[PDB]
């Protein structure tokens, strides 16, 4: 998908 | 939209050519300990910052991503409150030329921040918004275009050669 996140980064 | 309560700049370069300033506006009210940790970064104060850092993640039409002073790769950075703080406030909502903070779930903020180059509506709730772009916008058009290769990772690297307060 469309995340921002620190360390996975996923759909 | 808050009020703007202190003033910070990034100045960019790519790969020795110079793109120019984004200055930064922070909602110091609504979120006061999310925006002294920013605030300080850019400073420098503690030892390290945003200095020399990079945008390890630019998507076009969604927003360009860093913080990662420590790894360069998305995996790191810190507060100056220690590893990890909680969310102060999730009221406020995205927009345009908004400065928000990227985490890992609830309550893990630490460096890692990102300004929104399109309507991201479908975040709010869970990202700290904290500030939005005064003044180098085109600036932030600019790098959203970049090439980036497989992981959205910039191929010449987008540095901040310098990062300071107003």
């Amino acid at each position: 998908x469309l995340l921002v996140t620190a360390g996975l980064v996923l759909a | 939209e808050p009020e703007v309560t202190a003033k910070v700049y990034f100045d960019v370069m790519i790969d020795s050519e110079p793109l120019g300033r984004i200055t930064i506006g922070l909602f110091g009210k609504d979120a006061p300990l999310t925006t002294e940790n920013f605030r300080q970064l850019c400073t420098g104060e503690h030892g390290f910052g945003y200095k020399d850092s990079i945008f390890h993640r630019v998507i076009q039409n969604f927003m360009i991503q860093g913080g990662d002073f420590t790894n360069f790769d998305g995996t790191g950075g810190k507060s100056i409150y220690g590893e990890k703080f909680a969310d102060e406030n999730l009221n406020v909502k995205h927009f345009v030329g908004a400065l928000s903070m990227a985490n890992a779930g609830p309550n893990t903020n630490g460096s890692q921040f990102f300004i929104t180059t399109a309507p991201t509506p479908w975040l709010d709730g869970r990202h700290v918004v904290f500030g939005k772009v005064l003044d180098g916008m085109d600036v932030v058009l600019r790098i959203e275009k970049t090439k980036t290769n497989s992981h959205d990772r910039p191929v010449k690297p987008v540095k901040i050669v310098a990062s300071g307060e107003l």
